[PDB]
DNA sequence: TGCGAAATTCCATGACA
DNA sequence: ATTGTCATGGAATTTCGCA
DNA sequence: TGCGAAATTCCATGACA
DNA sequence: ATTGTCATGGAATTTCGCA
């Protein structure tokens, strides 16, 4: 059996409603298998539509060998399943309420949701210029399990921007009691 | 100097004047019995106003210059007191046209990695597309790997939003362009302080410099040309498509492509290798380490027959950028303060001001 | 074609399949081991397909075709087969640039004698001066002695008042022109069918074939550049000054002026040449006669590297005259009629015109 | 003593009043004395200021070294003097009530008065455009006296136009009477 | 150990307006 | 305070298939 | 029958937009 | 059914002035 390799499978998923931002209310959420990599899009909403156009500039840089995603709504329609065969893309599910990527992913899935609730907290609204800040976080982001982070394992370089001010990632009291004051 | 004449009439040596000649007097003038026929020699004090006066009828060069001269006069190295005449001829300076060719290019150094060095461009306009004119062009240096992006405008807005949409993938140490408005702008050099991103500049109207961008726009132009043959021009909609296709063209003298350089691996596109199909991202990572450092690079041409270099303290002129109708294609001489290589200098005008110039846009000042 | 390759799988050779190879079927499909690694023999009846595919990815080349192509199959003579899908791509044929140069330049015989024949040609839109934009010039081909017209527009109206001033003095056997509007009209050809004259013209597109005129052309504004340095561009008073000052020019390369030629002696000018003074006007023109057929001719030079040359019945394609953005720069290939020297052809588009064009304007259509 | 050359004296001298043609009332004529080759420019007065602006025009084809004339006011103004000697042209004039020229140009003069009024009748207010073709006989005419016409003196060459086609030059009786008819 | 043909490499040409 | 580039298709050269 | 310097010739460069 | 041209100023080559 073959080696893992990137663009071997991509894992979307979407991320809200969130505030409105810059009339943004999701983020479509693409982590590459193999490397960890991330790409986020905002969309207005998770709409096959909003993920055809969001995947369409994805897949003018490269283009996976299979996309997996739950079984949402945008994912399962037959517009997506066209827009799929057109590109040579196989689709692939996860069992209705058992939803199943990979460790490595899962994982990378859950400091995604952090690292966004933990920006949300004072500026729920700007979140849309944070996005690229918020990806280069994520991707120079070192991997315990293959000593590289997603960057390195992409292009086989090291980068220009290190996150080696590894941060809590965690909610301080301080925030803790303004993100409840927001959920009013 | 009636007085170097009168010793002539005598029959005394004067040294330029050949003794085996007859110099004699005539109509209240010294006149020579030469070869050609009989020419007056005039005094010294009156040789710059001849020379000027043969000169100023159609503002010729040397042999133009000296054959009216000729016709008349004649003395000792005429031509020195010609050449004199032509380095003072602001008129000639700036209007006429070098014949001296710049040395041979620089091939300078592929970049080390992707995203050391990116060359940055726009394309417009173009007939419009969705309200769209103009297309922002992103080369990475080491790879050729190309981002495209329609705008509006040539704009600092367009760029910053376009670079912001880029760099979310990886930020560039470098960001070179070409001084365009749209970079130049204070806003931009703000923008790239931000980040950590250090902006290189061409020498001005020099997009040889940009040569890396430049080449990548006749290919987009080329491949939208072709996919628009017998259609409207609604390019918009293609720029994602010649994107894909350009980043997944093969480099006949590399044997690779755009994408193979930036992942070492190519993704599900038509044709897409598959010689690393049993190695480990490693193993891949390891082999593309070692085809990244043993790319082919070109080297220097040879130096045309008659090549000029640039050398501190020399004469030199700047090319008018954007010359009127009948107005000269020179400025005034310009000294060379410090010469950066072979064909990059810097240079202090008439004003006082400090130019770094490209040698493409200098012709070396004439007869010193 | 699956019955070429069962005899292959079977084990028996088949002209243009190496027997020393190892023919295989593997997932439904003929296979070959060979040393890049393993790849797909698809049937003769597929490949054209294939490389239809692997050439529409970016519209490329014959090695960057096959580089696509080679990732996955294998195949006897793939090149030929990538060839002949590049010869029938009509994007590529017409968006393509050429690679191989023109032949090397004629030095058409310089005319015998002065009036034998005149070059015309205009010169503007220039900044208005006294309402006049333009400047019709006229060099006799022989001598090079010029004529300066001031006009409002390069119309055959103004063409016609100019040239009835000039021919008051002497009437030419041929005027040579461009093919711009003022000269190939047929008020234009009646006035000179009326005089004799006959009208011969470039081919179009090509200014080098006017090239005695488009020449004075650059004397004439270079000089009232210098004339006009740090005053308002009031060249309509200068025309004269000009004129007067180029006709009396030396030619280093001939040490002659067109006055010179013309005459055979100065007029009351600065400088006038008085070589002749004790001759007879007969004696003079005597010796007019000798110089004018002693002046140096030059020659064809060497042929670059990679030139071409036409051929009756070659494919060329000739270029897009005022190219449109985003739409190729070659038209459709057409048929060489008759080549009547090694730089003029006369062609036969896919409508069935005849045209006479210069090989400048032409390429070669690639791939046969 | 040196032999006679093209440009050393150019005698000049007014015809006129003709009939208005294209607003002209009369012709400045040019003569070279060694070829007998002649220029005419048509004026609108015979003032200095129209003899410059013609004068002006064949200048700058050729400078003659003397210009000769009678003692017509527009010749002897300080203008017209002031305007040659910027030329370094050398003004030269006639006895008053005494013209003198020589003979190849006194014959010249009275072939251009000839052919102008034998071409004026039928035709008094055409002749601006008959100026050029005027010209181009006068030049390819053929001098008794030097075997040459003054194109082939001028120019050392044959021309393109030979005017062999010798006309009478003398008003026939048809051309007489009609002449006569214009008088009243 | 060498032949004919195919495959690969070379590289001038031209365009980024 | 910077610097030309590289797709293209005939020609030249090398390699392949076979002996 | 030859030297140093001046004179002449050669010729690549670039522009006619 | 026509076709490149030639001013320019450093360099290369020739000629001049003298012996
Ligand atoms: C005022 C005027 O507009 C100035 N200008 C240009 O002319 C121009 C060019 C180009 C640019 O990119 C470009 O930015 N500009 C700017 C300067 C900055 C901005 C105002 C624009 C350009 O690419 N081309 C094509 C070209 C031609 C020859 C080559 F060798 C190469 Cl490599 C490319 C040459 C013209
Ligand atoms: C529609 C468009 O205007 C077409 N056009 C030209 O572009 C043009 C040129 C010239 C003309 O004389 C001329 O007439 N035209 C016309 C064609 C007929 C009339 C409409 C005008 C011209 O001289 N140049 C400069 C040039 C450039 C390179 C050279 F090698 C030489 Cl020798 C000269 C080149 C541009
Ligand atoms: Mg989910
Ligand atoms: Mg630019
Ligand atoms: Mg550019
Ligand atoms: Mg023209
Ligand atoms: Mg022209
Ligand atoms: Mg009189
Ligand atoms: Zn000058
Ligand atoms: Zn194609």
């Amino acid at each position: 059996d073959r080696p893992q390799k990137p663009f071997d499978k991509f894992f979307i998923d979407y991320i809200g409603p969130l505030p409105p931002s810059q009339g943004y209310l999701y983020v479509l959420v693409v982590v590459d298998g193999m490397t960890g990599f991330t790409w986020l899009y905002p969309t207005k909403a998770p709409s096959t539509s909003a993920t055809v156009k969001s995947l369409n500039v994805l897949t003018s840089i490269a283009i996976p060998k299979v996309i997996h995603s739950d079984q949402g709504a945008a994912f399962t329609s037959s517009t997506f399943a066209e827009w799929a065969k057109e590109r040579g893309i196989h689709l692939e599910f996860s069992t209705p309420y058992h939803p199943q990527s990979s460790g490595k992913v899962e994982r990378k899935n859950s400091d995604i949701k952090r690292l966004l609730t933990k920006l949300l907290v004072g500026r729920p609204t700007k979140w849309y210029d944070l996005l690229p800040v918020v990806q280069l976080a994520l991707n120079n982001t070192y991997s315990p399990v293959l000593k590289y982070t997603p960057h390195q394992l992409l292009f086989g370089i090291d980068s220009n921007t290190p996150f080696a001010n590894q941060d809590t990632l965690d909610l301080t009291r301080e925030e803790e009691l303004s993100l409840l004051q927001e959920i009013r | 100097l009636d007085a170097e004449l009168d010793q002539l009439l005598q029959g005394h040596y004067i040294k330029g004047y050949p003794k085996q000649y007859t110099y004699f007097l005539e109509d209240g003038k010294v006149k020579v019995s030469r070869p050609e026929g009989v020419k007056i020699i005039p005094p010294q004090s009156d040789r710059q106003k001849i020379v000027l006066q043969a000169h100023n009828l159609a503002h010729t060069g040397r042999e133009a210059t000296l054959l009216k001269i000729a016709n008349l006069y004649w003395w000792p190295n005429m031509r020195k007191d010609v050449v004199k005449q032509l380095g003072r001829c602001q008129q000639c300076l700036i209007t006429n046209a070098s014949n001296k060719a710049s040395g041979p290019i620089l091939r300078p150094d592929r970049p080390q990695k992707p995203f050391d060095k990116f060359f940055i461009d726009y394309i417009g306009p173009l007939p419009p597309s969705q309200g769209y004119l103009y297309v922002l062009v992103v080369v990475d240096g080491m790879t050729g790997f190309t981002w495209l992006y329609p705008t509006k405008a040539p704009s600092t807005s367009a760029t910053v939003k376009s670079l912001n949409v880029l760099t979310s993938i990886a930020i560039p140490k470098v960001i070179h362009s070409d001084q365009g408005a749209a970079f130049t702008s204070s806003t931009f050099a703000e923008w790239a302080k931000e980040r950590g991103i250090h902006l290189e500049f061409s020498t001005p109207y020099h997009p040889q410099s940009s040569g890396k961008v430049e080449r990548k726009n006749s290919d987009i132009k080329r491949l939208l040309t072709k996919l628009l043959v017998g259609r409207p021009t609604k390019w918009y909609d293609l720029l994602p498509v010649v994107q894909l296709a350009l980043n997944n063209t093969y480099s006949p003298v590399l044997k690779y492509t755009p994408h193979q350089l930036l992942f070492g691996i190519d993704s599900n596109t038509p044709f897409a290798n598959q010689d690393t199909l049993d190695l480990t991202r490693e193993e891949e990572l390891s082999l593309l380490q070692e085809i990244r450092t043993s790319l082919y690079h070109p080297s220097t041409p040879p130096a045309s027959s008659r090549s000029w270099s640039p050398v501190v303290g020399q004469l030199v002129q700047e090319r008018v950028a954007r010359p009127a109708s009948l107005r000269p294609r020179w400025h005034k001489p310009s000294t060379v303060l410090k010469v950066l290589n072979p064909r990059t200098v810097v240079i202090l005008d008439h004003l006082g001001n400090n130019r770094t110039v490209s040698i493409d846009n200098l012709k070396p000042t004439s007869h010193q």
